[PDB]
């Protein structure tokens, strides 16, 4: 039988103070505590997630602090799942990211087994979605998370408040499911906030934490007997969980009450240290350490596949999650189209046959395009990424993949949709506006507006990789796009006359090269009329030389500068996600 | 407002004594009434409180005299009564009769020694 | 024994008047509650435990009249329930506190008493009422600290402050929705003891609690057990178990009874406006981070615009460069203006909605109060944004043109702020209001006199420009900068068909129209959070 | 709440000004009272709310608050001011009094 033993664990200002527990296979241990108890810290320490003390012996062998992730599973109360996916597909993607054996038959077998074990066969082909719109219930989402964790075939599983956020019936069902999972030769250690009275006899061991001190840990019957011999018998109809939580909590509403409660908690802790239960726990730990008979430490199923395999799996998963959400696809494919239609409603054509509004309207259209394409990219990114970022943050601590891989997959799957949306918007608006009708100029315009879309999208991706709140990222990218289209482009400031600092800043902005490309493509081969104050630019070449003198000979150079700005932003996002995964 | 204490005398430990406070100048039923003693070498100590009619005339005492002192009132004559039993252990003081504890002790009396 | 009992059992603020009664008879509620019938009287505390509440509303919301159709009868003080009688006799304490963070307990209570107590009350009477409310809820050690959500007070102290705000006008009936939600066990026990002490007077206290953790249940005087909408037990809590033992449902040892039996299944409009503007000013002038953020935004944008169009040095600003500078000065502030105004409006939606529902003000003085409270910070923002821009760009020298530019920018940003207020009061969600404001801003931006020449507009964009404050701002700045220098550059373009005072009057009229829109939105649309 | 009154004794003369300090162990939010006990035994509340004065009290007595200390200031002392002075808190239960100050002449 497997066994887990934590001896003299400490963590630091000091969160843990000599915590020692002992669980066996087939038993389920629950841990209770107050706001500042530190049970979550103990769970993260056991799962291997600044200085940590104590030892963790699994089946006798002492595990190093780098072998905890490949031995323990950790289920969080966040329950971050993709809405536009089915249970079977989600578990298949998890198995592919975790296991790499061969034909999909083995993965299908594992998924079917982990679904039949947790009663997920009836919702196997149902979309996750949201519980308040027609999707699976919260208990079903928790079961899906537990199945995704069990796909690695573990033996020791920790749960960080699996009943928080659920109703009483769903919480009781989840507790019963965890009990049945523990009964199948598995160690289960879970935390709870306020358990009901019917769960008291369900757990095999009940530990209590108070400010990092282990006040008690033992059998519920032993719990009742120990608390009775200490001078505090649990009253009838008192929910021993609540009574023993109020007995071992430090009430901080005054300075006398705090001292009294601390003294009582210290008295109970000293009585427990002098009790035979702690001695028996330490004796069992030393015995199963020096037994030299237990089997080896049960580790995970398999190794991890290559970087390319995980990248392709995440790409397929994100693509399937995107193409099944009609609203997301519609937004991605129609944001630029809506912007172009809003502009066309005001312009309705360029009157390039008279200087009264020709250059004015053309400059306005180019400025609006350059200022709005990164805005649409930022909108798409800030609207579609955060859930993927949350899922990546949840699944990277489990050892499945890296966050930069998820970011690269996101870029790869938003590339074609952005290309298609830019092509649609251009083919709709370019010919309707009457901007230098030609096919080569059409393609140049399409590419020169497709580049800033991806540029802004990747900048927003980077900022979401660093900054958590999407609204701050939205506002920052909007202000940056405004400043770049103001300073970078030569529409409003005549770059060859702006101050030196702004002239240098303009060289680092993509808006400058984008506007140069658009001006060279739009103002080259046409003439104007007015049949002196503004009619000295009857030829487009004069306006070109006025705005950007030598931009006609820098077409390919500006295109290359933009298409090198794009991958530079991609690599910056990679490094930013590395810093993120090391900083969370 | 006028507070006049009385009933102070010489009773060594083992006996009992009832002090009286003759209130006048206000509605006796709509105000608290406190007994607060002052020993010779002790600055001051609140002893007992008797609440108004809105509190159903419930009483309260300090931990030093809880169980031995009983404060009450005569709502017909507007007189405070403080019956002390098993006294003079260390309760030799100049007990005063005041009106409001929660609103600041105002309109004190003159005190009686016991 | 485990909880604090060294407290004061005195009642400092009791209810004076006839005892209040609440009698419900055969209450039927669908779209849930079936044949609910209880009768509570002043001096008793009723705790409704179980699965109470159908959907968005709760059982006490059904009792008051919020919420979804009734089929029974509800009586308040021997009279049928009415939307006026409820707000006249019943006070409501929701589970979400809506209190200004920069104000203290004493200041908040004084404001609520000045807005709640009749105009015939003296200032000493209001101060005495505030002091009694503070002493009754044991808030005398916290009356001088702020209610910040920021350091502020504790959770139980904030709940007590909310109870005092709802108790200042001395209600005969008090109802609370989840008072111990998010509170520590000892803090919850103390709050329940305080509520029981309040009920010990001549008040009728009703409480909606989901799960009492076997200490709150012991303090209940009367309890109402609800399962899937229907009542099972109604009476004293200490006998509930017994009531179930005599029928064949004994409660097992070491089991909370609640858990087991649930798993079994005057003063005036002017005074109101004055108090509201004073409270808003006192709350806003103490928020140093927000003021510093707004000042940083204004200074950053002003410096960027001034150094981008730096007029001093070797080469002077061109005519097209000056036009672009004026257009950017006009059209760069609405982004941050909309953002800040919509954020501040949606951060204060719940408090305003609940104070309008309770009857503190009549949604008339609140409009002028909000406007005149936004005016000083708006003027400071206008100063910081405009004055270190006119000189950095080396614009037309003199006192009159600079003052006219400043006044026009001030009026245009005020119009934008009023438009943001109207958009926030018209739409329920922050995102919808932001999208509508951005659409209006983009429309007025494209309708500006710098990009589409105001001549390439057929019918509708022309009218949009006619009702666009950005176009009028650009035209006014162009007239201030180029007229009488000079006028022919104004006449080749279309910036010469309206005099300056006409442009100012048109901006004022647009501001007035947006103010009317905001007022009718505040009046006829519910500001539901 | 412990009320430390300083000084325990103070000696002055007519025309002088006196300042007695009281320090509270916890925050009382200005809910402090200054009481005067004449040598005969009569006690009279001189100041309530630590800033306000009772009716019939000379306007020479004043209350100030320096941080966590509450000060009773008697300007233009007279021969009638020879009496005991006590600071008292009533913001929290139970009500505790100060150490006392014997103002001698
Ligand atoms: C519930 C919370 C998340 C809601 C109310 C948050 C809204 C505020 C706090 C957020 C949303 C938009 C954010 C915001 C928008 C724009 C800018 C301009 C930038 O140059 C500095 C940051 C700054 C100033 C930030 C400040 C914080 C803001 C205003």
């Amino acid at each position: 039988p497997h066994s887990l033993g934590i001896l003299h664990a400490s963590y630091s200002r000091q969160i843990l103070k000599d915590v020692s527990l002992y669980v066996e296979s087939g038993q389920i241990m629950c841990i209770l505590g107050s706001s500042g108890s530190g049970k979550t810290t103990l769970l993260d320490a056991m799962s291997g997630r600044g200085t940590f003390l104590g030892e963790v012996y699994v089946n006798g062998r002492a595990l190093r602090r780098e072998q905890f992730q490949d031995c323990f599973s950790y289920v969080l109360q966040s329950d971050t799942l993709l809405s536009s996916l089915t249970v079977r597909e989600t578990l298949h993607y998890t198995a592919l990211l975790a296991i790499r054996r061969g034909n999909p038959g083995s993965f299908q077998k594992k998924v079917e087994a982990v679904m039949a074990e947790l009663s997920l066969s009836h919702v196997a082909d149902r979309l996750i979605g949201n519980y308040s719109l027609g999707g699976i219930s919260t208990g079903e989402r928790r079961r899906v998370s537990i199945a995704a964790q069990l796909l690695q075939d573990p033996k020791v599983m920790l749960f960080d408040e699996p009943t928080t956020g659920l109703d009483c019936m769903t919480a009781n069902q989840i507790v019963v499911l965890l009990v049945e999972l523990a009964r199948r030769n598995r160690i289960v250690v879970l935390t709870i906030h306020q358990p009901r009275s019917e769960l008291f006899q369900l757990f095999d061991k009940i530990a209590i934490l108070s400010f990092g001190e282990l006040i008690f840990c033992g059998t519920p019957a032993e719990m009742l007997d120990f608390f009775n011999d200490c001078g505090y018998p649990c009253p009838e109809h008192s929910n021993p969980f609540d009574f023993y939580m109020d007995l071992t909590s430090v009430d901080t509403q005054s300075k006398e009450r705090e001292i009294e409660t601390s003294k009582r908690v210290q008295m109970i802790e000293s009585a427990y240290k002098k009790s035979a239960i702690c001695h028996k726990t330490l004796k069992n730990i030393e015995r199963m350490k020096h037994l030299k008979t237990l089997p080896m430490v049960p580790f995970k199923t398999k190794d991890s596949p290559g970087v390319f395999s995980k990248l392709g799996v995440l790409l397929r998963r994100v693509t399937r999650n995107l193409v099944r959400n009609k609203l997301a696809v519609i937004t991605r494919l129609l944001q630029n189209l809506i912007m172009g239609l809003f502009l066309l409603f005001f312009v309705l054509r360029v009157r390039s046959n008279v200087l009264k509004g020709a250059i004015q309207d053309r400059v306005g259209l180019l400025y609006q395009f350059v200022g709005a394409t990164p805005y649409t990219g930022m909108l798409n990114a800030v609207n579609l990424f955060p859930v993927l970022r949350a899922v990546s943050d949840q699944e990277s601590q489990d050892g499945l993949y890296q966050k930069w891989q998820m970011m690269l997959a996101y870029a790869l799957h938003v590339l074609p949709f952005s290309v298609v949306a830019t092509m649609i918007f251009s083919s709709v608006c370019y010919w309707t506006l009457g901007l230098h009708p030609e096919v080569a100029r059409f393609g140049y315009f399409s590419a020169a507006l497709l580049a800033p879309h991806l540029i802004g999208e990747f900048l927003t991706l980077v900022l979401l990789g660093i900054v958590q709140n999407p609204n701050i990222v939205n506002s920052v990218v909007a202000l940056l796009s405004i400043a770049g289209v103001l300073v970078g482009s030569g529409f409003l400031r005549n770059i060859q006359e702006m101050p030196i600092p702004f002239k240098i800043i303009s060289y680092f902005t993509f808006q400058k090269y984008c506007s140069e490309i658009l001006v060279v493509n739009e103002f080259y081969g046409l003439n104007f009329t007015c049949g002196n104050p503004m009619c000295a630019f009857t030829q487009g070449i004069q306006f070109i030389e006025k705005t950007c003198p030598g931009a006609t000979s820098r077409f390919t150079m500006n295109f290359l500068i933009l298409y090198s700005f794009i991958p530079a932003l991609v690599i910056l996002g990679i490094v930013v996600f590395k810093i993120r995964d090391h900083l969370i | 407002v006028k507070l006049v204490e009385s009933g102070g005398g010489l009773v060594q430990p083992g006996g009992s004594l009832r002090l009286s406070c003759a209130t006048s100048g206000f509605t006796f039923s709509e105000f608290f009434m406190e007994w607060v003693r002052q020993p010779p070498g002790k600055r001051l100590e609140w002893v007992a409180v008797s609440r108004n009619e809105a509190n159903d005339y419930t009483t309260d005492y300090s931990a030093s005299v809880k169980g031995r002192f009983i404060v009450s009132r005569d709502t017909s004559q507007n007189i405070l009564y403080l019956q002390m039993n098993a006294l003079r252990a260390e309760d030799t003081a100049i007990y005063y009769c005041a009106r409001d504890a929660w609103m600041g002790f105002d309109y004190w009396g003159q005190g009686t020694t016991v | 024994r485990l909880f604090s009992s060294e407290s004061d059992n005195s009642l400092y603020f009791t209810y004076s008047g006839q005892p209040n009664t609440l009698e419900v008879r055969d209450l039927n509620y669908q779209v849930g509650i079936q044949n609910l019938s209880f009768k509570v009287r002043s001096g008793q505390m009723l705790a409704i435990i179980g699965s109470s509440g159908c959907g968005r509303a709760s059982l006490l919301d059904v009792i008051t009249g919020r919420g979804k159709i009734k089929s029974g009868q509800i009586w308040i003080n021997g009279q049928p329930s009415s939307p006026q009688l409820v707000r006249k006799c019943v006070a409501h304490v929701r589970q979400h506190n809506q209190l200004l963070p920069n104000l203290t307990v004493r200041e908040t209570l004084a404001f609520i008493a000045q807005m709640r107590l009749p105009r015939t009350f003296s200032q000493a009477q209001r101060d005495k009422r505030v002091e009694d409310v503070i002493a009754e809820l044991r808030l005398r050690q916290c009356a001088d600290t702020r209610v910040g959500n920021v350091r502020g007070l504790s959770g139980g102290e904030r709940r007590r402050v909310s109870i005092g705000v709802q108790l200042l006008w001395n209600p005969g009936i008090l109802i609370l929705d989840e008072p111990t939600s998010g509170l520590d066990s000892f803090t919850a026990h103390n709050l329940v003891k305080t509520l029981s002490r309040l009920a010990k007077g001549n008040r009728l206290v009703l409480i909606s609690l989901h799960q009492p953790r076997s200490d709150i249940f012991r303090l209940f005087d009367l309890v109402l057990l609800m399962t899937s909408g229907t009542p099972i037990y109604l009476g004293a809590a200490q006998h509930m178990v017994q009531y179930f033992t005599a029928i064949g449902y004994p409660c097992p040892r070491y089991s909370n009874p609640a858990d087991f039996y649930v798993d079994l299944t005057m003063p005036g409009a002017v005074q109101q406006f004055t108090t509201l503007i004073r409270r808003q000013i006192s709350n806003d002038f103490r928020d140093l981070p927000t003021l510093l953020i707004h000042g940083a935004e204004a200074c950053l944008m002003s410096m960027t615009i001034g150094f981008l169009y730096f007029g001093h040095g070797s080469i002077q600003l061109s005519f097209m460069d000056t036009a672009a500078l004026l257009f950017m000065i006009g059209a760069l502030i609405p982004f941050n203006v909309i953002l800040d105004v919509i954020s501040k409006c949606y951060s204060e939606r719940a408090m305003l909605y609940y104070e309008l529902e309770d009857g503190l003000y009549t949604t008339g003085p609140y409009f002028f109060a909000k406007i005149l409270g936004e005016l000083p910070e708006h003027c400071a923002y206008i100063i910081i944004y405009g004055m270190p821009t006119y000189w950095l760009a080396n614009l037309r020298p003199g006192l009159q043109p600079f003052l006219l530019h400043f006044l026009l920018v001030w009026l245009v940003v005020f119009c934008c702020r009023i438009m943001a207020l109207a958009a926030a009061a018209l739409l329920p969600t922050f995102h919808m209001a932001s999208f509508f404001s951005n659409a209006l801003y983009n429309s007025f931006y494209l309708a500006g006199g710098f990009m589409i020449n105001l001549s390439s507009l057929w019918t509708v964009p022309a009218w949009i420009s006619k009702v666009s404050f950005l176009r009028w701002c650009f035209e006014g700045l162009m007239k201030i900068q180029f007229s009488r220098r000079g006028d022919k550059i104004l006449s080749v373009m279309e910036l010469d068909s309206y005099p300056l005072y006409a442009i100012y009057l048109i901006v004022i009229g647009l501001s007035g129209g947006f103010m009317v829109l905001y007022y009718v939105s505040l009046r006829f649309i519910k500001q539901k959070p | 709440i412990q009320m430390t009154q300083s000084p325990s004794s103070l000696s002055a003369s007519l025309g002088e000004r006196v300042s007695l300090t009281c320090r509270a162990s916890q925050e009382i939010s200005g809910y402090l009272s200054w009481l005067q006990q004449k040598p005969d035994g009569t006690i009279q509340r001189l100041i309530y709310a630590a800033f306000s004065l009772d009716s019939g009290v000379p306007k020479r007595f004043s209350g100030s608050r320096s941080g966590s200390d509450y000060s009773l200031t008697i300007s233009s002392l007279e021969s009638e001011d020879l009496a005991h002075y006590y600071c008292l808190q009533y913001a929290s239960y139970p009500c505790t009094f100060g150490g006392g100050t014997k103002l001698e002449i």
